[PDB]
C-alpha cells in the first residue's frame, strides 16, 4: 500500500501518465518495415506587435476583425503604421499638423484636435482623475470597475465554532441584540440545534438574525451586505415613473451644503440629512411631525 | 526627446574615465556607463520630483537635489 | 471645466450602469446628436444676436460631428461597450453603406467625449487663445445640460419598460465580449 | 404501475475530462445495478436515439449545435472564438463525443416525454440525461444541453400543466429561466443558496406577467437532514397540489445532494431522497423522471438503484448484487449508506417564515419523438471472479 | 463621557494610532503633528509587517516550519528585490546569507 | 388615539441614534409621495416588527387591514435569434427576455469551490483514478466485442468482399465517437488518424492487428486493474469513514477551546440578557430560569465513575491520598445532591454557588447528555449491528482482514454501551491507541456520535474541576457552608435568604453567584445566573 | 518592573490576520520590533527634514506619504501609500 511503483501499472503507462513503451512497441506491420493590455486591464486573447512589446485584446481593435482569422503581418501597431503612413511622411523639416489646419474646410474650432486621434492607440474609457477624486465614495476596483457597495499580492467552519464568535463584542463585550426578535439565541453546547446564526452590518453594525430576514449565504467575499434598514439605491412604484436613484455623495470643498429650509412642502425629491436638482436641506424631528400631520390630514378627507 | 540616451557622448565617457585615471577603455564600457548613469539619474530625478511635489511646486530647485542626494548618502556641496 | 454636480452624478451613474449593472445602451438610440446640435442651430438665434458667434457655433457643431465620427473607437467606448461596434460594421460590410456614429449614438457618449478632452489637449501644442471660446462653448453645453435633466436623460429601468436607453447584457454577449 | 428505463450501450463510454468533478461514469454502472439485481422484470428498455442536427433544435440555437457538432480537441485552435462565448472554455472542457452524447441524451429525454404523453407507461425514468444547468445558448454548471425544457414543451402538447421539482444538485436555473412568464409551467427547487459556480436565484423570485405566483423557489442552508427535509417538503408541495389541479410531474432526482461530494454538502440518505418521490407518487399523477448529477459515482449509482427499485413500489434489500463494478462501493456492502455528520443549521423558525410567506404569495423530423430501436442486448450478467 | 473606541478600529487598522502619535510627539520630530500622520504611519507599518511576515511564512512553508525564526526573516528579506533594495544597509541577526553557489565553483 | 406620542415611543424603542436617522429617512421617503403601500408595510414590518401593539396602532391611520436581484428583462430587439424548428406554441411558452447570470448574483466576486481537507482530496483523486481506469477497460472490452462482431460476417463465405468492404463511418452502429477515441488513446499523437483512416477505408486487413494491439493490452489492463483494486480496497478500509467526518476531525482542537469557563459564562449570560430585556414595566421576572437539564434515569450517575477512578489510578501526577479524597468528595456530591444513599456501580431544593462548581456541573451535564444521546440510539444500533456482516461475494481476496478493529473493538456479541465504555477505559489505561479508538468509533456507529472523540480529555477536565473543587479557601468554605446547611429538606422562602445574605457578603463582587433549583419530580434541575435582588 | 513600550500584540494580530497557523520565535520577533522602530525613525526623520525644508511646523499625512515614496523604492511604496490612502478613507 505504501509502495505505488510495483503495485500500480508500471509495465504499461503509470498511475495515469502515458509511458512511451506503448509507442515504442506497437506491433505495427502496415508500414511494412519502412502579454498585457494597458488599454484593457484584463486577461484573455492577447495580440502583440512586431515593433513594440505591447499587446492588445482582439476585441478592442478599431478595425473589427473576427478572432478566428488573425490579420497578416503579425498586426503592426497603430503607432508604427500611422507613423509610417501619415505622421513621418513627405514635406519634412516642419511640424506635421501645422499644415493640417490649412487642409480643413468649414471647421476652425478644432485646430489640432483631429490629428491626434488619427494616430493614437485604441483605448477604453478610463475615468478622469478629477472626476474620480470628485466623488471620494467612488473608487476603482481590482481591474477597474465601479466599486462603492462592493467588497497583499504585489509580485472552513463546520461545527459550532463560529457561532460563539461574533456574539461577544471585540471592543466592549456587550451582547448585540437582534431587532425583530428580542433574544440573541446563542444556543446550547449540549444541544447544538438550539444555536442560531446571526449577522452583522458593514455600515452601521446593525445586528440581524438569519431567521428574521431570508438569508442562506455569506455576502462578505466581494460584496458588502447592506441591512434592509437604510435608504435604498432605487425605489419602485406601481399605480412614466420615478425610481429615486439616490443623489450620491459629494464631498469636494464640502459641496454637500448644509442649510435649514422650512423643510415642509418643499419637494426636494428625498435627499435629506438628520441633525439633532442638487439641493439638500437638513431635517429635524419637528418638520417630521409637521409633514406627517399634513400627510394624514390630506390622506383622510372624511 | 523620446530617445535621448544617445545624448551622453562616448568621448564624454572617455573624459570621465580619464578623470578617474583609466588608461584603456573597452568598447562595451560606454553602453553600461550610459545605463548606470540613466538609472542613477532617474532615481535622483524621482526623488527630486517627490521633493518638489510635496511642496506643491512645479519647478525643481537645487535644494531639492541637495536633499535628494543627502537621502541616499551622496551629499554634494555648493548648493 | 465646471461640470455640474448633477451631471457628474449622471456620469458616475453611467459608469455604474456600464460596470456593475453591466448593461449596454440601445443601438437604435431615441436621442442622438441631431436633437442637440439642431436644437442649438434653431435655439440660439432667437435670444442672442444674429451675427457673431452663430457661424462659429455652426462650425463648432461641424467639427464636433467630424471629431465624433473618428473618435468613437479611440477615446470612448468601454471594453464591454465595443461589442456593438463590431457587428454594425458587419451589417455595413454587406449592405454597401458606410457606418457613422453620428445618427446612432446618444448624448451620454457626448458627455464621455467632452469629459475625455482635457487629458489630450496637453499632448499637442494647443493654442489657448484660439480655444478659450471652445472651453466657453463646452461650459455652455454643461449649463444647458444642467437645465434639461427631465425630458432628455431618463433614470428608468428596462425591467418594466424599454424606454430607458439602456438594456441588459446576456451571458452570450458577456462571453463574446469579456473573453 | 408501469415504468420504463432508457439506456444506451455507449452512454458511459465518454470522458468528461481528466480529474474534473462531474463524470459520465455514473449512468452506465447504474444500469449494472439494474439487471444484476433482477429488476428487469418490469424494465421496458429502449435504446437512446441518435438525434440529428435540427431534430432537437427547438430550444437551443442553430450556431450552438453547429459548434458542438464540429468541435474536436484536435482543432480547438480554429474554434477558439466559440469556445469562450458558449461557456465551453475552462468551465467546460472540450472532448470528442460531445455532440453524440448530447444527441442520445436529448433523444432519451424526448422518448421519455413522449412515452408519458401517450400514457402507455405511467412513469418514464431516465438517468442518461440530467443535464439542466445549461441555458438557451450557454453551457454553465458543467452541463452543455438543457434536457428538461424540451420535455416541458413536449408534455405541453397534451398536458396543459406541469410540475417541476428540482432536488439540489448545483443550484439549477435553466428550467426556471425558460418559463417565467407562463402560468402553464410551474417550477420549484429545493437547493442551497451559496457561493456556487452556477448559483442564481432568490426567494423573492415569484414570477412576472402571466406567470406571476407560479415560479416559487424554496432556499435552504448548507446542511439539512432527512426529518427537516420532510418537514420543509410536505407543506409547500401539499399547498401547490391543492391550488393548481396538477397533471404531470417532471421531478428531477438530486445527484449531488447525497452524503459526500466534491461540491455541496447536503445530508440526505436513501430515506430522505426517497420521501421526495414518495410524496409525489402518493398522488397518482403520471410522471416522467429526469436523472441527476453526482460527483461520486458509487453513491449516486446506489441511490439510482434504490430509486429504480422504489418506482416498482417495492423495497429493495440492503445488499448490493455482484457485478463488474462491485468493488466501487464501501466495505459495508449496503444500499442505504449512513448520513454524514453535518450540523443541522436549518432552524424551523426560518422554515416556518418561508411556509408563511409562500402561503401568502400563493393565495419537423418526426416530432413528438417516440421512435427508437429496442434494446435487450445490453445484458449485464457477468460471472463472479 | 462616552464609549471608548480606539482610532485603529475606526480606520480599519491593527497598529496603534495613539502609540505612533505619542512616539511622534515625544520624538521631537516636529512642533505640531497632524491627525492623519499617525494613521498613515500605522497603515504603512502594518502593510510592511504583513508583507514581511507573509514572505517569511511562505519561505518557511516548504521548510516544514510553522514558526518564524530569524533565518526565515533573513531569507524573506534578501529574496525579495525591493526588500533587499530598501534594506540594503541592514544586518539581520542569526540569519546568515542566502545559499547560492556560483556557476564557476560547481564542477 | 393621538399620534404625537408614537414618535417618542419609537425613539425609545429603537434606542440607537443612527438607526433613528435611518428610520427618519425611510419615513420621509414614504412621506414625499413616491412609496406605495407595499413598500411602507414591508419596511415597517422590519423597523417595528418586534412589537405588534404599536404596529396595529399605526395601521389604523394608513395600511391594509415582482422579482429579486437577478432575472432582469432583455429587450425585444435581440429575441430575433433564429432558432430552427420552432413550433407555433414554442414562442408562447419560451421567453428569452428574463435570463439570469451567476456573475449578476456574485456582483464581481468570482467563484469559490467548497473543498475539503486532504483526506477527501486523496479520496477524490483515487476515485477519479478508478473512474478513468474502469472507463478505459470497459471501452477496451466494448471494442473487443465490436471488432469481434465485424469479422465473422465477412470472413465466412468469400474473399472478394474482403478486399472491397467500403463502409460509412460508424462501423454499422449508432455509435459515432468511441472507436476513434480509443485509437487516439492507445496510439501516438499523429498515428491514430491514419490508423482510423485505414480502418475506415480498408477493413478486414488491419482488423486482426488492431485486435492484437487491443487484446493483450486489455488483459494487462485487467491484471493491473485487479492489483489496483486490491490496494484500492486496502485504502478504502481506512479512508471510507474518515472522509465522512468533517467536524469530528477538528473536534480535538475544538474541545480545547469551547470547554473553558469564559465560553460557558458567555453562553449562560446570553439567555440571561435575553430574559432580562423586554420584561420591565409590564411583567415580573420569574425566579425560575431557562436552560433546564432533565435526568430520566439514574444508572448514568455511576458508570462514568467507573472511568473516573480508572483515570486517577492511571494518572501518576496525583499523589497517594489525592485519589481517595477525590473519590470521597465525589461520593459526597453523589450522596447529597441527588438524594441517593447508595446504588450498585454499573459497568424545591436550591443551592447558591460560584463559577468553578458551575462549569464543573456544566461539563457534568455535558457528559450526561452525551451518554443520553448514546443510549438514545442504543436500541437501533444493537438492532442493525446484527444485520451488519461480511458478504459471501468478498471471499476472493480476503476482504475485511486489515486488522483495523477486529481485536474485539466491534460491538458484536455484547451491548454497545458496555463495549464503548470498555473501549474508553482501554483508552484511559493506555492499552488502546487513540486513532484506533477513533476508527473503531467511526466504524461501529453511523458517524453520529462525534462528541465522544475527546472523552478522556473532558474527563481530565472533570477531575481537574474536582481537584480544584477542594483546593482554594473560598470554594472549600462555601462547600462547608452548604454541607452545614444541607439537611435534605429545605423549604422555600423560609431559611434560604439568610444563607444567601451570609454567602453574598463573604465573597467579593467580582465572582458572580449562580443558583441551582433541583426537585425530585422527574429529577428537574434549573440553573439561574442571578445578578440582581441579591445585594439589597 | 517598570512598563516598557513594545509592538508585541499588534504584530501578533497582524500575523494572525495574515497567517492563522504560523507563529514567531522571540529572536525573530525582536528583529521585527527593531525593524518597525528603525522604519519609524527613518520615516520620522525624513518627514522632519521635509517639514524643516518648507518652514512647516506641521507634519500631516502628506509628509508621511512623501517619506514613504522617498525611502521605500519601487512599487512597494505605492501600495503602501495606497493603504494609507484607504486608511484616510476609513478615518474620514
Amino acid at each position: 500500500k505504501k509502495r505505488p511503483k510495483r503495485l500500480s501499472s508500471q509495465n504499461v503507462n503509470y498511475d495515469l501518465k502515458r509511458r512511451k513503451i506503448i509507442t515504442s512497441e506497437g506491433i505495427e506491420r502496415s508500414f511494412k518495415n519502412e502579454d498585457f493590455c494597458s488599454a484593457c486591464n484584463q486577461s484573455g486573447s492577447f495580440l502583440c506587435c512586431d515593433t513594440c512589446p505591447k499587446s492588445f485584446h482582439f476585441l478592442c481593435l478599431d478595425p473589427p476583425i473576427d478572432p478566428n482569422n488573425l490579420p497578416k503581418g503579425d498586426w503592426h501597431c497603430n503607432e508604427c503604421k500611422f507613423k509610417i503612413f501619415i505622421n513621418n511622411s513627405m514635406a519634412t523639416l516642419k511640424k506635421i499638423e501645422s499644415n493640417f489646419i490649412k487642409q480643413n474646410n468649414n471647421v476652425k474650432i478644432f485646430a489640432k484636435l483631429l490629428f491626434n486621434i488619427d494616430s493614437h492607440n485604441p483605448k477604453q474609457f478610463q475615468l478622469p482623475n478629477y472626476i474620480k477624486e470628485t466623488f471620494p465614495a467612488v473608487k476603482t476596483g481590482s481591474r477597474g470597475q465601479y466599486s462603492d457597495e462592493n467588497d497583499t499580492d504585489r509580485q472552513i467552519t463546520k461545527l459550532d465554532s463560529y457561532n460563539p464568535d461574533t456574539h461577544i463584542d471585540s471592543n466592549s463585550g456587550k451582547f448585540l441584540i437582534c431587532y425583530k426578535c428580542n433574544q440573541t439565541r446563542l444556543g446550547s453546547w449540549s444541544h447544538p440545534e438550539n444555536s442560531r446564526l446571526i449577522m452583522t452590518c458593514d455600515y452601521c453594525q446593525t445586528p440581524w438574525h438569519l431567521d428574521c430576514v431570508p438569508r442562506a449565504s455569506f455576502k462578505n467575499l466581494g460584496s458588502k451586505w447592506k441591512c434592509p434598514l437604510h435608504s435604498p439605491t432605487k425605489v419602485y412604484k406601481k399605480i412614466n415613473y420615478k425610481v429615486w436613484k439616490k443623489q450620491r455623495l459629494i464631498n469636494k470643498k464640502n459641496q454637500l451644503y448644509y442649510e435649514p429650509l422650512q423643510k415642509i412642502g418643499y419637494q426636494n425629491n428625498g435627499n435629506i440629512q438628520i441633525i439633532p436638482d442638487f439641493k439638500i436641506t437638513q431635517i429635524d424631528e419637528n418638520s417630521i411631525k409637521y409633514d406627517f400631520f399634513d400627510k394624514i390630514y390630506k390622506s383622510k378627507m372624511v | 526627446l523620446r530617445d535621448n540616451i544617445q545624448g551622453i557622448t562616448k568621448p564624454a565617457i572617455r573624459r570621465l574615465a580619464r578623470r578617474g585615471g583609466v588608461k584603456r577603455i573597452s568598447g562595451l564600457i560606454y553602453e553600461e556607463t550610459r545605463g548606470v548613469l540613466k538609472v542613477f539619474l532617474e532615481n535622483v530625478i524621482r526623488d527630486a520630483v517627490t521633493y518638489t511635489e510635496h511642496a506643491k511646486r512645479k519647478t525643481v530647485t537645487a535644494m531639492d537635489v541637495v536633499y535628494a542626494l543627502k537621502r541616499q548618502g551622496r551629499t554634494l556641496y555648493g548648493f | 471645466l465646471q461640470i455640474p454636480i448633477k451631471l457628474k452624478s449622471v456620469l458616475v451613474d453611467d459608469w455604474e450602469y456600464v460596470t456593475k449593472d453591466k448593461k449596454i445602451c440601445r443601438l437604435p438610440a431615441d436621442v442622438t446628436v441631431e436633437m442637440v446640435l439642431n436644437k442649438y442651430e434653431h435655439e440660439v438665434s432667437q435670444e442672442l444676436e444674429s451675427p457673431g458667434s452663430q457661424s462659429q457655433l455652426s462650425e463648432y457643431c461641424a467639427g464636433l460631428k467630424l471629431y465624433f465620427d473618428k473618435c468613437l473607437g479611440n477615446m470612448l467606448l468601454y471594453r464591454l461597450e465595443r461589442l456593438q461596434y463590431d457587428e454594425l460594421l458587419k451589417k455595413s460590410s454587406k449592405d454597401q453603406k458606410p457606418l457613422v456614429p453620428i445618427r446612432i449614438y446618444g448624448a451620454i457618449h457626448l458627455l464621455r467625449l467632452i469629459s475625455v478632452l482635457p487629458e489630450l489637449i496637453s499632448s499637442t501644442t494647443m493654442d489657448l487663445q484660439s480655444c478659450q471660446l471652445l472651453i466657453k462653448q463646452t461650459e455652455d453645453f454643461l449649463v444647458w445640460l444642467l437645465m434639461h435633466v427631465d425630458e432628455y436623460f431618463n433614470d428608468k429601468d428596462p425591467n418594466r419598460s424599454d424606454d430607458a436607453l439602456y438594456v441588459n447584457t446576456s451571458s452570450q454577449y458577456e462571453g463574446v465580449a469579456l473573453g | 404501475r408501469r415504468v420504463a428505463y432508457f439506456y444506451d450501450a455507449d452512454v458511459g463510454n465518454y470522458a468528461y475530462g481528466a480529474g474534473h468533478p462531474m463524470k459520465p461514469h455514473r449512468i452506465r454502472m447504474a444500469h449494472s445495478l439494474i439487471m444484476n439485481y433482477g429488476l428487469y422484470k418490469k424494465m421496458e428498455i429502449y435504446r437512446a436515439k441518435p438525434a440529428t442536427k435540427q431534430e432537437m433544435c427547438q430550444f437551443h440555437t442553430d450556431e450552438y449545435i453547429d459548434f458542438l457538432s464540429r468541435v474536436t480537441p484536435d482543432n480547438l485552435e480554429m474554434f477558439k472564438r466559440e469556445s469562450v462565448k458558449f461557456n465551453v472554455g475552462d468551465d467546460c472542457p472540450v472532448f470528442d463525443g460531445l455532440y453524440e452524447y448530447c444527441s442520445i441524451s436529448g433523444g432519451g429525454s424526448m422518448e421519455g416525454a413522449a412515452r408519458l404523453n401517450r400514457g402507455k407507461c405511467d412513469v418514464a425514468v431516465n438517468y442518461a440525461g440530467g443535464l439542466h444547468h445549461a441555458k438557451k445558448s450557454e453551457a454553465s454548471g458543467f452541463c452543455y444541453l438543457n434536457d428538461i425544457v424540451l420535455g416541458i414543451i413536449e408534455l405541453l402538447r397534451y398536458h396543459p400543466r406541469v410540475l417541476y421539482i428540482d432536488i439540489d444538485v448545483h443550484h439549477g436555473d435553466g428550467v426556471e429561466e425558460a418559463f417565467y412568464t407562463t402560468d402553464r409551467v410551474m417550477t420549484c427547487s429545493f437547493h442551497k443558496y451559496g457561493e456556487f459556480f452556477p448559483g442564481t436565484g432568490e426567494l423573492r423570485d415569484i414570477g412576472v406577467g402571466a406567470g406571476k405566483n407560479y415560479a416559487v423557489n424554496v432556499p435552504l442552508r448548507d446542511g439539512i437532514d432527512d426529518a427537516t427535509y420532510r418537514s420543509v417538503f410536505e407543506p409547500v408541495i401539499k399547498k401547490i397540489m391543492e391550488w393548481y389541479q396538477p397533471s404531470a410531474v417532471v421531478l428531477q432526482c438530486g445527484g449531488d445532494s447525497l452524503s459526500g461530494d466534491r461540491l455541496g454538502c447536503f445530508n440526505l440518505s436513501m430515506e430522505g431522497h426517497a420521501n421526495c418521490v414518495n410524496y409525489v407518487k402518493s398522488f397518482g399523477i403520471p410522471m416522467m423522471v429526469v436523472g441527476g448529477g453526482g460527483y461520486t459515482m458509487r453513491n449516486v449509482a446506489r441511490t439510482w438503484c434504490f430509486e429504480t427499485g422504489l418506482l416498482n413500489n417495492v423495497v429493495l434489500d440492503k445488499d448490493l448484487p455482484y457485478n463488474e463494478y462491485y468493488e466501487y462501493y464501501g466495505p459495508d456492502y449496503k444500499l442505504s449508506v449512513r448520513p454524514s455528520n453535518m450540523f443541522n443549521v436549518n432552524t424551523p423558525e426560518y422554515l416556518d417564515k418561508v411556509m408563511t410567506n409562500i402561503f401568502a404569495n400563493l393565495e419537423e423530423e418526426d416530432s413528438a419523438e417516440a421512435k427508437d430501436t429496442k434494446g435487450g442486448s445490453q445484458y449485464a450478467r457477468d460471472l463472479h471472479v | 463621557r462616552a464609549k471608548a473606541k480606539t482610532r485603529s478600529s475606526r480606520a480599519g487598522l491593527q497598529f496603534p494610532v495613539g502609540r505612533v502619535h505619542r512616539l511622534l510627539r515625544k520624538g521631537n520630530y516636529a512642533e505640531r503633528v497632524g491627525a492623519g500622520a499617525p494613521v498613515y504611519l500605522a497603515a504603512v507599518l502594518e502593510y510592511l509587517t504583513a508583507e514581511i511576515l507573509e514572505l517569511a511564512g511562505n519561505a518557511a512553508r516548504d521548510n516544514k516550519k510553522t514558526r518564524i525564526i530569524p533565518r526565515h526573516l533573513q531569507l524573506a528579506v534578501r529574496n525579495d528585490e525591493e526588500l533587499n533594495k530598501l534594506l540594503g544597509r541592514v544586518t539581520i541577526a542569526q540569519g546568515g546569507v542566502l545559499p547560492n553557489i556560483q556557476s564557476v565553483l560547481l564542477p | 388615539n393621538e399620534e404625537v406620542t408614537f414618535f417618542e415611543k419609537a425613539k425609545r424603542y429603537i434606542g440607537n441614534k443612527h438607526l433613528y436617522t435611518e428610520f427618519l429617512k425611510i419615513l420621509n421617503l414614504y412621506s414625499q409621495d413616491i412609496l406605495d403601500l407595499d413598500d411602507l408595510v414591508e419596511k415597517v414590518d422590519f423597523y417595528l416588527g418586534s412589537n405588534k401593539e404599536l404596529f396595529t396602532w399605526f395601521k389604523n391611520f394608513v395600511g391594509y387591514q415582482a422579482f429579486g436581484p437577478s432575472y432582469k428583462r432583455l429587450p425585444k430587439s435581440d429575441t430575433f435569434m433564429p432558432c430552427s424548428g420552432r413550433d407555433d406554441m414554442c414562442w408562447e411558452v419560451l421567453n428569452d427576455e428574463w435570463v439570469g447570470h451567476p456573475v449578476w448574483a456574485s456582483e464581481d466576486s468570482g467563484f469559490i469551490a467548497h473543498r475539503k481537507n486532504q483526506y477527501e482530496e486523496t479520496l477524490f483523486k483515487i476515485e477519479e483514478e478508478r473512474h478513468e481506469y474502469d472507463f478505459y477497460i470497459e471501452s477496451n472490452l466494448r471494442t473487443i466485442q465490436c471488432l469481434e462482431t465485424i469479422v465473422n460476417k465477412i470472413e465466412n463465405m468469400t474473399e472478394n468482399e474482403k478486399a472491397n468492404f467500403k463502409l460509412p463511418p460508424g462501423l454499422g452502429h449508432t455509435s459515432m465517437t468511441i472507436y476513434k477515441k480509443v485509437i487516439r488513446k492507445v496510439y501516438d499523437k499523429e498515428r491514430g488518424f491514419e490508423i482510423i483512416d485505414a480502418l475506415h477505408e480498408h477493413p478486414a486487413v488491419t482488423a486482426p492487428v488492431v485486435l492484437k494491439r487491443l487484446k493483450q493490452k486489455d488483459e494487462e489492463w485487467r491484471r493491473a486493474q485487479r492489483e489496483w483494486n486490491k490496494v484500492w480496497r486496502e485504502l478504502e478500509q481506512k479512508v471510507f469513514f474518515k472522509s465522512l467526518d468533517h467536524l469530528g476531525l477538528t473536534f480535538k482542537q475544538a474541545d480545547k477551546k469551547l470547554l473553558t469557563t469564559k465560553q460557558l459564562i458567555s453562553e449562560i449570560s446570553s439567555i440571561k440578557v435575553d430574559q432580562t430585556n423586554k420584561k420591565i414595566h409590564w411583567l415580573t421576572p420569574k425566579p425560575k430560569s431557562q436552560l433546564d437539564f432533565d435526568f430520566p434515569d439514574k444508572n448514568i450517575f455511576y458508570d462514568i465513575l467507573c472511568l473516573a477512578d480508572t483515570f486517577i489510578t492511571h494518572t501518576t501526577a496525583y499523589s497517594n491520598p489525592d485519589k481517595e479524597r477525590l473519590k470521597d468528595l465525589l461520593k459526597y456530591f453523589i450522596s447529597l445532591f441527588f438524594s441517593i444513599s447508595f446504588e450498585k456501580i454499573e459497568e424545591i431544593f436550591n443551592l447558591f454557588a460560584n463559577t468553578n462548581i458551575y462549569i464543573f456541573f456544566r461539563h457534568w451535564t455535558t457528559i450526561y447528555e452525551r451518554l443520553l444521546e448514546i443510549k438514545q440510539m442504543n436500541e437501533r444500533v444493537t438492532k442493525e449491528i446484527n444485520t451488519r456482516s461480511t458478504v459471501t461475494f468478498a471471499k476472493d481476496l480476503d476482504l475485511l482482514s486489515s486488522q483495523l478493529s477486529e481485536m474485539g473493538l466491534d460491538f458484536v456479541g455484547e451491548d454497545a454501551y458496555k463495549q464503548v465504555l470498555r473501549l474508553s477505559r482501554r483508552l484511559i489505561n493506555g492499552d488502546l491507541e487513540h486513532q484506533w479508538f477513533e476508527e473503531s468509533l467511526r466504524q461501529a456507529y453511523n458517524n453520529k456520535a462525534f462528541k465522544l472523540y475527546t472523552i478522556d480529555k473532558v474527563t481530565q477536565s472533570l477531575v481537574k474541576h474536582a481537584h480544584t473543587l477542594m483546593t482554594d479557601a473560598k470554594t472549600a468554605e462555601i462547600m462547608a457552608l452548604f454541607v452545614k446547611d444541607r439537611n435534605a429538606s429545605t423549604t422555600s422562602a423560609k431559611d434560604q435568604i439568610i444563607y444567601r445574605l451570609q454567602v453574598r457578603s463573604h465573597m467579593s463582587n467580582t465572582e458572580n453567584m449562580f443558583r441551582i433549583e433541583f426537585d425530585k419530580r422527574t429529577l428537574h434541575v434549573s440553573i439561574q445566573y442571578i445578578a440582581l435582588d441579591d445585594l439589597t | 518592573k517598570t512598563r516598557k513600550e513594545s509592538y508585541a500584540i499588534y504584530v501578533y494580530k497582524v500575523l494572525k490576520q495574515v497567517h492563522p497557523d504560523t507563529g514567531i520565535s522571540s529572536k525573530a520577533m525582536s528583529i521585527m520590533n527593531s525593524f518597525v522602530n528603525d522604519v519609524f525613525e527613518r520615516i520620522a526623520g525624513e518627514a522632519s527634514r521635509l517639514a524643516h525644508y518648507n518652514k512647516r511646523s506641521t507634519i500631516t499625512s502628506r509628509e508621511i506619504q512623501t517619506a514613504v515614496r522617498l525611502l521605500l523604492p519601487g512599487e512597494l511604496a505605492k501600495h503602501a501609500v495606497s493603504e494609507g490612502t484607504k486608511a484616510v478613507t476609513k478615518y474620514t
